[PDB]
């Protein structure tokens, strides 16, 4: 691949089943990802996607494009606006670096509230 | 106790205790929990679920998703951190100083290799840089870094550096 | 044990975390056990405890009393009023039969709405 | 097509197709999913989690909770029943006849023996008695029984007879 190559888009609808099932599949039982009343009590609008799911989706997004042979070396997240129930995050990608067979991808996940997550991913072929 | 030079001293005191003693994951890396995760995440990567496919890409057999590393050692429903986890003292320190709010700001994970079903992971945590006080959109606060290492036995297999902001709302 | 023996009471608070975590631990992803808006849309008051969790609690309730050596032979449920978020179910028990080393227990789970579940359990020692 | 004698005939037609072909559980009986279940249910029975304890009560080693039998073969997130599951045709039949509502009324499970981690279960379903029309609190309806058998290989290890009411609201 080349620097400046853009990954295919991926849009994900954050319905409650998605938010709850991903949080519990990452064994994250914090009430903010499945209990709306506790989320609201703690000052959030609704339940929201957890950080481990962010990591997993970023990983998925890059291997969706790179394919099965890709070896994920690192995933770096800068956390942004919340991904609340019924919001849609759009992942966009751009290759930023290629060197010694080590690829670096900048990933941004955007929803209605703005930039939900910014990610730097390092991988092999 | 009282003030910034004292907060710096307390941070140094916590660090002097050293990293938490390795805590074993509830289960080994295992296919049923991999299945739950790829199901929910919607990641159809064949190497997580098909021994044959986890070989065309060059692995021995099925490998766990790298991004599952933290899942194996999650505390679980109603779990309580061990006393030697520095996270505890550091939150307590800053809450008492009035920095009662918290948000995560950064999470960086490094995967040295892929893990195989049957391998059992341990986790150790250490306090990293603590920086503050700083003026932020959420108010005055301190940025706290924690450094996590995962091992299979004595082999370093992954790490996480993550950062939180403890602040005054 | 004897016919007419009463089991110790067990009260369970159905907070959302309990309702969600038990449903997903029984691999029941129906939206009525974790998505309040879908539950309300389908005419329910709130999310509610699923039937597999009922079965599991009835089992737990009887082995709590009978102990580890008990062999559960059968669990029969007659389904009653819903167990909604924030309602408390009280399990009460009564031994109804003893014969040839086969014990039969009648279990009732009651909440504010009334009888949530009635159960007949058969076990060995 | 049209009416009660026709509904009886359609039920008979579904039954004539015979039981669904055995469908294998996603995973074998396994400790991680046992752990998730006893964690959430709050059942501290030692025999589900401790090999040694699953022997004072007379088992070989750790046994799965009998009430987990249905869990192993649940369809999962977004799963669709196979075509030969009689549940499908029978719901479709009664929906079309206007009995659009549904509630479960009875669930009876029989456990022939305890299962061990590593054992893999299959499920087959058959239509039982279909009774109606009857007048109920929820309206006129038909009570439908389904009979489920679980096997380890060719060994009958458990069954479930459950009943639903399909009704006109
Ligand atoms: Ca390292
Ligand atoms: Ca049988």
């Amino acid at each position: 691949t080349v620097v400046g190559a853009v990954l295919p888009e991926l849009k994900l609808y954050g319905d409650p089943t998605f938010i709850v099932s991903t949080a519990l599949a990452t064994r994250d039982f914090q009430d903010v990802h499945h209990d709306r009343d506790k989320a609201v009590a703690q000052g959030s609008k609704d339940i929201f996607v957890n950080i481990l799911t962010d990591t997993g989706l970023v990983q998925r997004y890059v291997t969706d494009w790179a394919g099965p042979s890709a070896l994920i070396k690192s995933i770096g997240l800068r956390l942004g606006v919340p991904w609340y129930a019924y919001d849609t995050v759009t992942f966009s990608g751009e290759v930023t670096a290629v060197n010694d067979g080590l690829i670096t991808v900048k990933v941004v996940g955007r929803n209605t509230l703005g930039d939900h997550v910014t990610a730097t991913v390092e991988l092999s072929m | 106790m009282t003030g910034v030079s004292d907060i710096q001293e307390a941070v140094a005191q916590i660090k002097a205790a050293g990293p938490s003693k390795p805590r074993l994951a509830r289960d080994p890396v295992n296919q049923p929990m991999i299945n739950n995760w790829v199901e929910a995440i919607g990641d159809r990567n064949p190497i997580y679920v098909d021994d044959a496919a986890a070989r065309a890409a060059g692995h021995p057999g099925i490998v766990a998703p790298p991004a599952m590393i933290q899942v194996w050692t999650m505390m679980g429903l109603g779990g309580v951190r061990p006393k030697d986890d520095p996270l505890g003292p550091i939150i307590k320190l800053f809450d008492d100083a009035g920095y009662i709010g918290v948000v995560a700001t950064n999470c960086e994970q490094t995967y040295h290799r892929y893990l195989l079903p049957g391998e059992q992971v341990s986790i150790s945590a250490e306090l990293g840089d603590v920086v503050g006080p700083k003026q932020t959109a959420l108010g005055e606060g301190w940025f706290i870094n924690q450094h996590i290492v995962w091992q299979v036995g004595d082999e370093d297999v992954a790490e996480m550096n993550w950062r939180i902001l403890k602040f005054k709302p």
